RNA sequence: GUAUAUUUAAUUUUUAUAAUUAAUAAUAAUUAAUAUAAGUACGCAAGGAUUGAUUAUUGAAAAAAGAAAGAAGAAUAUAAUUUA
C-alpha cells in the first residue's frame, strides 16, 4: 500500500487482564505518565500462576452463606 | 529393513485404517440423514503475549469442503486489471522509512522542532514487523 | 607433521589470505570476458607499473589476491622493485626495498563491468600510497577505473585526472 | 524512500533466509518459519499425544488449580517444542456466539467513564468500571 | 540341500516387503489365533511390553513350538497413558545408528513419545522379541506384526471382540 | 550407492525442440531489437565488416560525476545487422592510455555512435598495428 | 562438519542452550506413577477402605 | 551462509496459553456458547477443594463489555481488532496460507537486456505452450495433500505411449506432451481443462525454476568435485587411543556420471513477460539444453517476508483469467510486454551514492 | 466463418462428445455417448485401448446415468473377470533388472480404478440417496466390487500365487511404489454401504432374493470371505423375520431355494443359522436343493 | 475431439485492386469462400465447380490482418508528436504522388 | 553476469544445444562444402575411427573418389553418413559449376578424370533435385571381419545419369574389372567414350599376365601371413583367360 | 601409510505423477571497505563507540511402474525446406 504512522509506531504488548482499559487515551504504557510528569525518558516466571481475582467489595466482605455442602455466594460457588 | 523403516512399513496401512475409521464416524453421521458435514469450532484464543512480553499469533486455517468443490467446479472471477497491469515490486520499502530532511522548522539544525509524526532512526531499525495487533503486512 | 595424531595442512593462514575458486565444471576462474565475477585476482609476486611522480617505476605486489572487483574491501601492500634515478622530495626518495600500499588503476587482463562493457588496458598500473591512504606522487600518468571512484580512494580520485 | 539504500530482496550474495528449501516435504505454506522450532521439518504430524508439562495437551483431564480456572479444557494443544504456530484442519468453521453480559437490563442507557493516563493511577476513578449501568448502582447506600 | 536365493526381497524393490499377517507359510497358522485387549494405562512400559510379547510370540500356549510362529493378536490401547517408574522418561536413552560416520542417534524416551508413543511401545516389544528370538528374520518380524498398537482408546478392531488381557505383577 | 545423480522422469527427459517451430524466435528477437531502437538505447545499423572496419566511433559513458568521453576506431563488429546479440570493439587511445574495449548495443548508459559514415581499412590496419605494439610492450 | 545424523526429526540443528528450555523436568504428562502404587500410597497415607455404606 | 538463528519466530510454549496471556479476552467453550468463565461441571461432586466456580466475575464482565462497546462504536480506531471476531473467509487469497499452482514452459532462447540503469542481465526466455490444469489429486482427502497437475504442450495421438494416451483420454483434457504437478491449498484449485496464460505470474515476482541439467556424461573428479571430521585422536600425549578409517564413507566425492539431474533454482526474479507470444524472461542463465521442459513455481517467502502481500502486491488467485473484450490476435507483439521494475538500486559499475566520491544529479 | 469445412461422410464424423460450456477458458471434453453404445464398443472391440476409452467414457458419464443404465454397465464390464481369478490383474510387461522380476500392469487397471472412484463420487458424495432407493443397484455394485478384488489390491499386481506381490501395501520413502501403494479404492463406498445397512428402509424395500444376494456380495467383498459382524447380524435378522412372516402364507420351491441359499451363505460366512437349519430339516413338503 | 485430416499443401493469396475498400475485400472473400464451400458440399460448369474439380483447389480462407506493424509513438527516445507524424505522412504522400 | 559453466566444455555424445553466450571457436570455415569438421556434436559429421585427423581426411577422399568412380559404395560404420554428406557436397560443387568450385574439387579428390566426370554429369543429373542426392541404405549383412554395420551409399536419379544408366547393383559382375551388370530393359545403353576408354585401359592392366603372377604371389603372401582360406598358388587359377576374354568381349559388344 | 574381498561413486536407458516415514551437503562463515544513525550515547577535556543495510567472498540439485542387441543424429545444428 503505502507508508503510515501505524507502521511507524508500535503499541505495547500487554495482555487483556493486565490492561486497565482499551481506551485510546489508555492505549499507552503506564510508565508514560511518570515520564511525562518528570519530563524525562527511561518477564513472566517459569511457572506464572495466579489465583483468580475477585471484586474488591465482594472479596473483602464474603458472606458466610452455605448450602447443603457448597458455599453459595451471589457470584461464586465453592466446596466445603 | 531398519527398525523405524519396518515400524512405518507396518503402521502406515494401520494409520490409514485408523483414519478410515475416523472418517466412517462422520460417514455414519451423514448416512443417518444429517447430510451436514462435520464442523470444526473456531478458536478465538490465538493472540498471545509470551513470557518475554512479545506478541505471538497462532494462524489457524479451516478448509471448507463446499468451497473446495466450488473452486474445483466453477470458473474463478475475471482477473482485476490492476493485478495484471502493475508489476510485483522487487523491493520491500521499510515500514518506518527515516527521512532526516524536513523543511518545516527554520534553521533545520534545531532538533527540538522536528515533527514527531515522522519516524526516528531507532524506529526505522526496530520496525521490521507490522504493528502489534496486526498480522498482515 | 602437525598436529601429531591428526596432521593438518600448514597452509591455514594463506587460506584466509587468498581467495581460491574450486576448479570444478560448475566453478571456474573465467577469462574475464564472459561476465561479471569472471577473471582471476593477481598473485603475490606480480610486477606492475607505478605511474606517478614518485621515483618508483615497478612494484611487486604482496597481496595474495588483487583485483578491481574488491579494490575497496582489501589492502594491497607492495614493494618497489625497479626504482628510477636522477642526475641532480619524499616522492623522489623511494627505495627498491620500501613497502607501500597500492591502488589499482588498470589491469592488462580482460575486465568486465556489470553493464556488459569489456576492457583491455595495455599496462598493469598502480600508484604508491602511504599507510594513511594518501598517494606519495603528486599526480598520475594513466587512467584509473570505475573501482577507483570509491571513497576509500578519495585522494587517488582527486589526483587522477581521467577515469574509465 | 528512494534516496536511502534498501535491503536487496531479489538478487544478492547474502544468505536468503529460506531454511525450508531443503528441509520440508510437500506443501509449504508461505507463513515464514511456521515449522522451525520443531527442528525445521514437517513430518510426524499424525501424533495426538506429545510430551506435556502442566497446562498442555494431555493435562486437560488432570486438575491444576491454575489452569482449571485460567484455561479451557478444549483449548489445550501440543507440547512445548511442538507448539502449534500454524494449524490447518478441514471442516465447516463454526462461529460460536460471543458471551453476552449478564445482570444488565434491556434498553438501559449506561454511563461511560473515559479512562486516561492523565488521571493519576492511584485515583479510584481508574479502578472504577468504564461502562456503568443504572442497575449496577447501589441506591440504598447513597451511591450514585 | 536347502538353498536360499541370493535374489532376496529388498526394501528398495518395487515388489516390496510382505506382511506376515497376510502371508501363507508352513510355519504360519492364524486358525488358533485369539484377540486380546491390553489397556496400558498406569502400567510400566517394560512390564506392558513383556506381557504383550508373551502373548504375541505365542509362548503363553501349551502347544508352543519354537519353529511354529503362532500367537494371539494383542491390541494395546492408551499407550499415551503408559507410565515410567521415575525420571526414566528423560534419563533412559534410545540409541540407533546409520552407516554414515556421524551416524549415531541418541534420543530420549521423551522425544520418542513426542514423535509417536506407539513407536516407543514398538521399540520395547522389539527388544523383547529379539531377546527371545534373534537368529531368524521371520521370527524377529512376524510377532511384531501380530502386535497392534494404539495410543488412544479408539481402535478399529471392535469387529473381533478383543477380550481384555488380565495379568498380575510379580509383586 | 546411497544417492542418485541422473533423473529418468518423463518430465525431464522430454524435449520440445520438435515443436519449437510453433514459436518464431527470430521474429521475437527482432521485435526486441526494434523496441530498443524505439526506446533509443541504440539506432539501427546495417553494415558489413569491410564497410565498418576502421570507422571512428565516439563513446559517451554516462558514469558519474563526469561522463567518460572517448574516440576510437572499430576493430571488429559481431553482427552485420541490427540485433540485440550484437556488440562492437573499439580501441580508445588517451594521452598515455591504450584501452581496447567491447561495447554492447542497447545499453542506455554507454552511448556509442559511429561518427563517420564510412571507414578506411588502411586506418584500421595502422591502428591495429599500434594496438599490437602497445600490447607487446606492456 | 559431521557426515551423518542429518535427520532433523531426531537430531535437530539447534544448540544445547536452545534445547535446555525444552528439556522437561517437572514432566506433568506422561505420568510417572504406576497403578500398582496407588494402593500402596493410600496405605502409606493411612486411609482405609471403608464399606460403601460408611 | 545460513542464518537459521535469524529464522526463528517469537517463541511461545503452550503452558503460557493462559487467561493472563491472551491479548484479547479469553473465551471458554461451553458447547454452542462461548463464556468468559470455565465450565462448571454439572455433577457438583466433581468440584475440588479450594476451587471457585465463578458465575459472575465483575472485573471480567466490565472489561469485556467495555472492549466490545469500543470495538462496536469506534471501528476505525480498533480496526486491527476486527480479525479477532471476523476471521477472513475461506476461498479468498490469504497471505500466509494460499499456495497457488505453477506452470510448465520450454526454454526458448537466450538474450541480453538492460535495466533502467546501466545494468545488463543475461536473460533466458522460456516459452509456455498450451498449459492446462490436467488433473486434481488428493491422498484420501488428507489436509495439505491437494495437488494440481498442469499440462505443458499439445501433442498428436501417435506421439505418446499407449499408457500416457490412456491417461490423457481418461482425464479428458487435450493430450499434452508433458504434465507437471504442484502441491496447493484447496482454495487455489482450478477446474480441470482450464487455460493458463503467461500473465499467471508477475513481471517482478520470484519464481522457482526446476529443470534438467545438461548431460556432461561420465567425468572424473577434476571435472566434478575438482579442486586442483575427526573421529578419535589424542590432542595431548597423555594416552594412546585412536580410530582409523576402515572403509570409504558414504559421502566421498568420487568420479561418476555428472550431468542430467533435476536442478532447482530458488527465488529467481522475473524480468519480462510477453503474453502475446507466451514468453517469460528470467535474468539468469541455466545449465540446461534448449527445449527442456522447465517448471515454474511461485516462491512463497524471501528474507523472512512473503512474496504476496499488500506492500508488494497480490496474485491473480487462483490463476489469470483474461477479460472478454481483449483479443490477443488483435494486438501486436510490442503492445503485450510487461517489464519488471529495476532489480538493483544503483549502477553496479559504480557504487551507491553513499560510497561514491562524487555523484552527478 | 474463416475457412472451408472439407466434406466427410457421417461414418467419419467426430461425434459423441461435447466441449465444456466455458470453452475459451475451460476446454475439457465430456462424453454424451449412450451407455448402450459404450457397452457395444466394449464388447465388439476387445482391444485394450478401446476398452480403456470405453471405461473412461463410462466413468465420466456415471453421474448422468440411471439405475438400469448402471446395471447394464456393470453387467457388461464384469465379463473378463472370474471368481477364483485375481480381478484387475492386467499384467503385460515384466521388468527383471534387479533380479526378482516385477510385472507392471497395463492401462486397463487405471481405467477400472477411475471407474470405481467415479462410482464412489456419484453414489456417495453427490447422490447418496440412490443406493438407498434402488436395492438392485446396491447389489450390482457390491457384486462388481466382489468380482474385482478391491480390498485385495495386491492381487492386482501379483503374477503367481506362490510369490504374492506387495505393490499395493508397501511404500518406502525413497520412491518405491509411490504411485501404486495405498489407493483408497472402494473403501469409502464400502463404508457408506455398511453405514446404510447399519442405520432399515433399505432392507424393508429389499426382497428376500435381494437380501440373499446382498449378504453374498458382502461376504465376497470382504477379503477374508466373511461379512462384517454387524452387517451379517442385521441381514440375518431381517431375513429370519421375513421368512417367519411369509412362511405362513403361500410358499414356493423358489422360496425354499432362496432359504437354502441363505443358509449356504451363512455357512460360507462361517456362521450357522440354527433356526434355518432346523426349519429346512423339519419341512418335508418339497425336496431340498443342492 | 479432433480436426479433419489435411486438405491443403500449397497456398496462394488472391488480391483485388488496391483501390478496393476493406469492406469490399471482405465481401468478396466471404462470397468466394461460401461459393467454394457450396461447391465442395455438392461435390460430396460454374467457376466454383471448375475450380473444385479441374484445378483441384480444396481449401480457401480469409486470414486476419497482419497487425505486426509497429505503432511508432517514439523514435530514438523522442516522442512522435501528432503534428510531426501528420507532416511526415503528408510528405510521404506528396513524394509518392 | 556470467553463466554457471564457463568456457567451451565437452558434453555427452547425445546432448542438446544451449544458447548460453560463450566464445565459439571454429577451426576453419565449416560452411565450406568439402571442408567439414568431424565430431560427435550435432553440428559436425560423425568421426569414424582413424589413426589421425589427416588419416580421416585421406579416408574421406578415398571414399568420395570411389563414390564418383562408381556411384555405389559399401562402407562400414560411422563413415557411411560422412560419405553421404561428402557426396552431397560434391554434387553441390558440381551444380555450382564455378571454376573455383572445380579447382576445390580437384584439390579434394584423387582423380582429375573423376572430377571432370562429376562436374560433367551431376549438374544435369540433379538439376531437378533440391537437397538429398545420395541415399544410404543399411545392409542386414554385417562384416564378418569385425562385425560392423555396412551401408550401401548410392547416388539418386540413376536414370537421369548418363554414364550410370540401367546399372543394377543387386550383385557385382563376374569380375571386378568387367563393366557392371546392366538391366535387361536397359541393355542398349552406351556410355561416354572417354569413360569407356578409361575403363578399358584400367581393365587391360588386370588382363595382363603379370597381374596373374601378382595374384598368385598374393595368395602366397596371405598364406604365409596367416589368412586361413587362401588356396595354394598351385591350385589357384587365373582370373582372366582367352575364352573368357572373347565371351566378355561379345557381351560388351552386345551391351554397347 | 608396499583391483582381488569389503567399501564407496555412478549406472541398470521418456517413470503423465518427487515428498504420509527411512537416510542425507552448508547448526554465527567470521572478516574487510563505505555510509546512515551522529558528529548522537558517553567522557573533565582532546575525543568518541554499540549497531540488522550495501559491497567484497559467485554459486545456486528431486532415486525405484510399460514393451529395447543398429547412429538418443537418418547426422552437413530445421524430427522432412521444394526434390526426380
Amino acid at each position: 500500500l503505502s507508508v503510515r504512522t501505524e507502521d511507524f509506531f508500535s503499541k505495547e504488548a500487554i495482555s487483556h487482564a493486565r490492561r486497565v482499559s482499551w481506551a485510546p487515551h489508555t492505549t499507552e504504557k503506564k510508565q508514560g505518565a511518570f515520564a511525562k510528569l518528570a519530563r524525562s525518558n527511561f518477564s513472566f516466571a517459569q511457572e506464572p500462576y495466579f489465583e483468580e481475582e475477585i471484586e474488591a467489595h465482594r472479596k473483602h466482605h464474603r458472606p458466610d452463606v452455605y448450602i447443603y455442602k457448597y458455599n453459595v455466594s451471589p457470584t461464586h460457588f465453592s466446596l466445603r | 529393513d531398519s527398525f523405524k523403516e519396518h515400524y512405518h512399513r507396518v503402521h502406515l496401512p494401520r494409520r490409514l485404517a485408523l483414519q478410515r475409521y475416523a472418517r466412517q464416524q462422520s460417514l455414519r453421521n451423514a448416512a443417518k440423514g444429517n447430510v451436514k458435514a462435520e464442523e470444526v469450532p473456531y478458536k478465538y484464543n490465538r493472540w498471545w503475549v509470551n513470557e518475554e512480553h512479545e506478541f505471538v499469533h497462532q494462524y489457524a486455517f479451516v478448509e471448507d469442503p463446499e468451497v473446495t468443490k466450488a473452486k474445483r467446479e466453477t470458473l474463478p472471477p475475471v482477473t482485476r486489471e490492476n493485478i495484471w497491469k502493475e508489476p510485483q515490486q522487487t523491493f520491500f520499502l521499510p515500514f518506518a522509512p527515516y527521512v532526516r530532511v524536513v523543511d518545516y522548522p527554520k534553521d533545520p539544525d534545531a532538533k527540538f522542532l522536528k515533527p514527531v509524526n515522522i519516524p526516528r532512526w531507532k524506529d526505522y531499525m526496530q520496525r521490521t514487523k507490522p504493528v502489534i495487533p496486526r498480522t498482515w503486512y | 607433521k602437525l598436529p601429531a595424531g591428526k596432521p593438518a595442512n600448514k597452509s591455514w593462514f594463506r587460506h584466509n589470505l587468498i581467495i581460491r575458486r574450486k576448479a570444478s565444471y560448475r566453478s571456474r576462474w573465467g577469462t574475464g570476458a564472459e561476465g561479471y565475477g569472471t577473471g582471476v585476482p593477481f598473485s603475490d609476486q606480480v610486477k606492475l607499473h607505478c605511474v606517478d611522480n614518485t621515483n618508483c617505476k615497478h612494484v611487486r605486489l604482496i597481496s595474495k589476491a588483487t583485483a578491481e572487483r574488491f579494490a575497496h574491501c582489501r589492502v594491497f601492500p607492495a614493494v618497489a622493485h625497479r626504482v628510477s634515478v636522477q642526475r641532480f622530495v619524499s616522492r623522489h626518495r623511494v627505495k627498491p626495498g620500501n613497502i607501500y600500499w597500492v591502488c589499482l588503476l588498470s589491469r592488462r587482463q580482460t575486465n568486465t563491468r556489470m553493464s556488459g562493457l569489456r576492457t583491455n588496458f595495455d599496462r598493469n598500473t598502480c600508484i604508491l600510497m602511504n599507510d594513511q591512504r594518501v598517494p606519495l606522487g603528486t599526480r598520475v600518468m594513466y587512467c584509473a577505473g570505475r573501482h577507483v571512484n570509491h571513497k576509500y580512494h578519495l585522494k587517488a580520485v582527486v589526483l587522477a585526472n581521467f577515469f574509465v | 524512500t528512494v534516496g536511502l539504500l534498501p535491503a536487496q530482496l531479489a538478487l544478492s550474495r547474502k544468505p536468503r533466509l529460506r531454511p525450508h528449501v531443503g528441509n520440508l516435504k510437500g506443501l509449504v505454506y508461505p507463513l515464514p518459519y511456521y515449522a522451525m522450532w520443531r527442528g525445521n521439518h514437517n513430518k510426524y504430524t499424525y501424533n495426538k499425544s506429545t510430551v506435556c508439562l502442566w497446562g498442555e495437551g494431555d493435562t486437560r483431564s488432570m486438575y491444576h488449580q491454575h489452569y482449571a480456572h485460567a484455561k479451557c479444557p478444549t483449548d489445550y494443544g501440543r507440547g512445548g517444542r511442538e507448539f502449534e504456530y500454524l494449524t490447518v484442519k478441514r471442516g465447516k468453521m463454526l462461529q460460536k456466539p460471543l458471551p453476552r453480559v449478564q445482570y444488565v437490563a434491556e434498553g438501559s442507557k449506561p454511563v461511560w467513564l473515559f479512562k486516561s493516563w492523565h488521571t493519576p493511577l492511584s485515583s479510584p476513578s481508574m479502578w472504577e468500571r468504564e461502562v456503568q449501568y443504572a442497575e449496577h448502582t447501589p441506591e440504598h447506600i447513597g451511591a450514585k | 540341500a536347502p538353498f536360499k536365493s541370493v535374489l532376496r526381497r529388498h526394501k528398495h524393490h518395487p515388489e516390496g516387503l510382505p506382511l506376515y499377517n497376510d502371508m501363507s507359510k508352513q510355519w504360519l497358522c492364524r486358525e488358533g489365533e485369539r484377540w486380546w485387549l491390553l489397556d496400558a494405562r498406569g502400567e510400566q512400559l517394560p512390564r506392558v511390553a513383556a506381557v504383550a510379547a508373551q502373548y504375541i510370540t505365542g509362548q503363553h500356549r501349551p502347544d508352543f513350538t519354537p519353529g511354529m510362529i503362532t500367537g494371539d493378536h494383542v491390541v494395546i490401547v492408551n499407550i499415551k497413558d503408559v507410565v515410567m517408574v521415575g525420571d526414566q522418561w528423560i534419563r533412559v536413552p534410545i540409541t540407533w545408528q546409520t552407516a554414515y560416520p556421524g551416524g549415531k542417534y541418541r534420543i530420549r524416551l521423551t522425544d520418542m513419545y513426542e514423535r509417536d508413543p506407539c513407536m516407543l511401545m514398538w521399540w520395547f516389544l522389539k527388544d523383547e522379541v529379539n531377546r527371545h528370538f534373534v537368529r531368524k528374520l521371520k521370527t524377529r518380524i512376524a510377532p511384531l506384526e501380530k502386535a497392534w498398537l494404539y495410543e488412544d482408546s479408539i481402535h478399529p478392531h471392535a469387529d473381533k471382540n478383543p477380550r481384555p488381557l488380565c495379568w498380575t505383577d510379580p509383586e | 550407492g546411497y544417492t542418485r545423480e541422473r533423473t529418468n522422469r518423463h518430465f525431464f527427459v522430454a524435449r520440445a525442440n520438435a515443436f519449437f517451430s510453433r514459436l518464431p524466435i527470430a521474429r521475437v528477437q527482432r521485435s526486441l531489437a526494434m523496441e530498443a531502437v524505439r526506446e533509443g538505447r541504440m539506432r539501427p545499423w546495417k553494415y558489413t565488416k569491410e564497410q565498418i572496419l576502421g570507422a571512428p566511433v565516439t563513446c559517451n559513458f554516462e558514469y558519474n560525476p563526469r561522463p567518460v568521453r572517448l574516440i576510437g576506431t572499430v576493430m571488429d563488429a559481431h553482427t552485420e545487422e541490427t540485433s540485440i546479440k550484437g556488440g562492437l570493439k573499439v580501441y580508445a587511445r588517451n594521452e598515455e592510455t591504450n584501452m581496447m574495449l567491447w561495447i554492447p548495443p542497447g545499453n542506455p548508459k554507454l552511448r556509442h555512435e559511429v561518427t563517420s559514415t564510412k571507414g578506411s581499412f588502411q586506418h584500421y590496419l595502422d591502428e591495429r598495428d599500434k594496438w599490437d605494439e602497445a600490447w607487446i610492450t606492456g | 562438519t559431521r557426515r551423518g545424523g542429518k535427520n532433523l526429526a531426531w537430531r535437530p540443528k539447534m544448540s544445547e542452550r536452545t534445547l535446555e528450555q525444552f528439556v522437561p523436568l517437572h514432566l506433568a504428562f506422561p505420568r510417572r506413577h504406576p497403578n500398582s502404587w496407588q494402593e500402596r500410597q493410600f496405605h502409606l497415607l493411612g486411609y482405609v477402605k471403608w464399606p460403601k455404606e460408611i | 551462509r545460513t542464518d537459521w538463528y535469524r529464522c526463528y519466530p517469537s517463541l511461545m510454549r503452550e503452558k503460557d496459553r493462559d487467561m493472563y496471556h491472551c491479548y484479547y479476552p479469553y473465551l471458554f467453550d461451553h458447547g454452542d456458547k462461548m463464556s468468559l468463565y470455565p465450565k462448571i461441571p454439572e455433577n457438583p461432586r466433581e468440584w475440588q477443594p479450594e476451587q471457585l466456580q465463578t458465575t459472575y466475575d465483575a472485573i471480567r464482565e466490565d472489561k469485556y463489555d467495555a472492549f466490545i462497546r469500543l470495538r462496536e462504536k469506534f471501528p476505525e480506531l480498533y480496526q486491527d481488532t476486527r480479525a479477532w471476531d471476523n476471521p477472513p473467509p475461506f476461498g479468498e487469497f490469504n497471505m500466509f496460507y494460499s499456495v497457488r499452482f505453477g506452470m510448465v514452459g520450454v526454454k526458448a532462447f537466450t538474450c541480453k537486456d538492460y535495466d533502467e540503469l546501466g545494468n545488463q542481465f543475461d536473460c533466458t526466455a522460456f516459452w509456455f505452450p498450451d498449459n492446462q490444469v490436467v488433473k486434481h489429486s488428493t491422498r484420501n482427502g488428507e489436509v495439505g495433500t491437494d495437488k494440481v497437475y498442469v499440462g505443458a504442450m499439445n501433442v498428436p495421438v501417435e506421439f505418446h505411449k499407449p499408457h500416457v494416451a490412456a491417461f490423457y483420454k481418461a482425464a479428458g483434457v487435450p493430450v499434452k506432451h508433458v504434465c507437471a504437478g504442484f502441491p496447493i491449498t484447496p482454495d487455489a484449485y482450478a477446474p480441470v481443462g482450464t487455460k493458463l496464460d503467461v500473465r499467471h505470474f508477475k513481471p517482478g515476482q520470484e519464481v522457482t525454476i526446476t529443470f534438467q541439467n545438461t548431460d556432461y556424461g561420465f567425468r572424473g573428479v577434476m571435472f566434478r568435485h575438482g579442486f586442483d571430521g575427526d573421529s578419535r585422536w589424542q590432542r595431548r600425549p597423555g594416552a594412546m587411543g585412536t580410530e582409523g578409517q576402515k572403509r570409504i564413507y558414504p559421502g566421498h566425492r568420487m568420479a561418476g556420471q555428472t550431468g542430467a539431474a533435476a536442478e532447482t533454482y530458488q527465488g529467481v526474479p522475473v524480468w519480462r513477460i510477453d503474453y502475446k507470444n507466451s514468453l517469460i524472461y528470467l535474468p539468469t542463465l541455466l545449465d540446461a539444453d534448449v527445449g527442456t521442459y522447465v517448471r515454474f513455481s511461485d516462491t512463497i517467502n524471501t528474507k523472512g517476508l512473503t512474496l504476496w502481500n499488500e506492500h508488494r502486491g497480490l496474485p491473480a488467485f487462483p490463476t489469470f483469467i483474461p477479460p472478454e473484450d481483449e483479443d490477443l490476435s488483435k494486438l501486436a507483439t510490442d503492445e503485450c510486454q510487461l517489464k519488471s521494475p529495476p532489480l538493483y538500486m544503483y549502477f553496479r559499475d559504480e557504487f551507491p551514492a553513499t560510497q561514491l566520491v562524487s555523484q552527478a544529479d | 466463418p474463416s475457412q472451408t469445412m472439407s466434406p466427410c461422410s457421417h461414418e467419419e464424423e467426430m461425434r459423441g462428445y461435447v466441449v465444456s460450456r466455458d470453452y475459451p477458458l475451460i476446454d475439457r471434453l465430456h462424453c454424451t455417448r449412450s451407455i448402450e453404445e459404450l457397452v457395444a464398443q466394449f464388447e465388439d472391440r476387445p482391444q485394450i485401448e478401446s476398452r480403456v476409452a470405453a471405461l473412461a467414457d463410462m466413468a465420466s458419464t456415471v453421474s448422468f446415468r440411471s439405475d438400469e443404465e448402471l446395471l447394464r454397465m456393470f453387467t457388461a464390464i464384469s465379463a473378463p473377470f472370474s471368481v477364483d481369478g485375481r480381478g484387475l490383474n492386467f499384467l503385460t510387461v515384466k521388468v527383471s533388472k534387479f533380479g526378482r522380476p516385477y510385472y507392471v500392469p497395463n492401462s486397463l487397471l487405471p481405467a477400472y480404478v477411475n471407474l470405481v472412484d467415479a462410482t464412489t463420487i456419484a453414489l456417495v458424495r453427490e447422490q447418496p440417496w440412490r443406493l438407498s432407493a434402488s436395492p438392485a443397484l446396491f447389489i450390482q455394485v457390491l457384486q462388481f466390487m466382489a468380482l474385482i478384488k478391491v480390498f485385495e489390491p495386491n492381487k492386482w499386481f501379483t503374477f503367481s500365487d506362490h510369490a504374492p506381490s506387495n505393490r499395493a501395501d508397501y511404500r518406502h520413502a525413497i520412491g518405491v511404489n509411490h504411485s501404486t501403494a495405498f489407493w483408497g479404492t472402494g473403501e469409502e463406498l464400502y463404508d457408506f454401504m455398511v453405514e446404510l445397512l447399519r442405520v432399515p428402509t433399505m432392507l424393508d424395500l429389499c426382497t428376500r432374493e435381494q437380501m440373499v444376494d446382498l449378504l453374498s456380495g458382502f461376504c465376497g467383498v470382504m477379503p477374508c470371505g466373511k461379512a462384517v459382524g454387524d452387517v451379517f447380524k442385521t441381514i440375518t435378522d431381517a431375513f429370519l423375520r421375513r421368512v417367519r412372516n411369509d412362511i405362513s402364507g403361500p410358499w414356493s420351491a423358489h422360496d425354499w431355494a432362496i432359504v437354502e441359499r441363505m443358509y449356504l451363505v451363512t455357512v460360507l460366512c462361517d456362521a450357522g443359522n440354527n433356526e434355518i437349519l432346523q426349519l429346512l430339516l423339519s419341512d418335508t413338503a418339497s425336496p431340498r436343493g443342492p | 475431439y479432433a480436426r479433419r485430416p489435411i486438405a491443403a499443401r500449397t497456398m496462394m493469396d488472391v488480391f483485388l485492386a488496391e483501390d478496393m475498400s476493406l469492406d469490399e475485400i471482405v465481401n468478396f472473400g466471404r462470397l468466394s469462400l461460401g461459393k467454394l464451400q457450396i461447391a465442395l458440399n455438392n461435390l460430396r460448369v460454374e467457376p466454383a465447380q471448375l475450380l473444385v474439380d479441374r484445378m483441384g483447389i480444396s481449401y480457401c480462407e480469409i486470414p486476419s490482418l497482419d497487425e505486426s506493424d509497429y505503432v511508432f509513438a517514439e523514435v530514438g527516445g523522442v516522442a512522435v508528436t501528432d503534428e510531426e507524424a501528420e507532416r511526415v505522412a503528408q510528405r510521404w504522400a506528396e513524394r509518392c504522388e | 553476469r556470467a553463466p554457471p559453466v564457463i568456457g567451451c566444455t565437452r558434453k555427452a555424445r547425445w546432448a542438446g544445444i544451449d544458447d548460453n553466450p560463450t566464445i565459439t571457436y571454429k577451426p576453419w570455415d565449416t560452411t565450406e562444402p568439402l571442408m567439414a569438421d568431424y565430431g560427435w556434436t550435432r553440428g559436425k559429421l560423425p568421426k569414424f575411427r582413424a589413426r589421425s585427423p589427416f588419416h580421416r581426411q585421406q579416408i574421406a577422399r578415398r571414399m568420395v573418389t570411389e563414390m564418383i568412380r562408381k556411384d555405389y559404395c559399401i562402407v562400414g560404420g560411422a563413415r557411411a553418413p560422412a560419405l553421404r554428406i561428402l557426396a552431397d557436397h560434391v554434387v553441390e560443387l558440381a551444380k555450382a559449376g564455378d571454376t573455383d568450385s572445380r579447382q576445390q574439387l580437384a584439390y579434394f579428390l584423387h582423380d582429375p578424370l573423376m572430377v571432370d566426370k562429376a562436374f560433367d554429369e551431376y549438374p544435369r543429373r540433379f538439376k531437378d533435385m533440391n537437397a538429398k542426392y545420395a541415399m544410404m541404405t543399411r545392409l542386414k549383412s554385417r562384416r564378418r571381419t569385425d562385425a560392423v554395420a555396412m551401408y550401401f551409399v548410392e547416388y539418386k536419379n540413376r536414370d537421369m545419369s548418363d554414364n550410370h544408366k540401367g546399372e543394377d547393383y543387386s550383385a557385382g559382375p563376374e569380375r571386378f574389372f568387367l563393366p557392371p551388370r546392366i538391366v535387361e530393359t536397359e541393355k542398349g545403353i552406351q556410355r561416354p567414350p572417354h569413360m569407356q576408354m578409361a575403363f578399358d585401359r584400367w581393365a587391360s592392366k588386370f588382363k595382363t599376365e603379370e597381374f596373374h603372377h601378382w595374384w598368385r604371389l598374393r595368395h602366397a603372401k596371405l598364406r604365409y601371413w596367416g589368412v586361413r582360406n587362401v588356396p595354394h598358388p598351385s591350385d589357384v587359377d587365373p582370373l582372366w583367360t582367352e575364352k573368357e576374354e572373347e565371351e566378355w568381349h561379345n557381351e560388351m559388344l552386345a551391351n554397347t
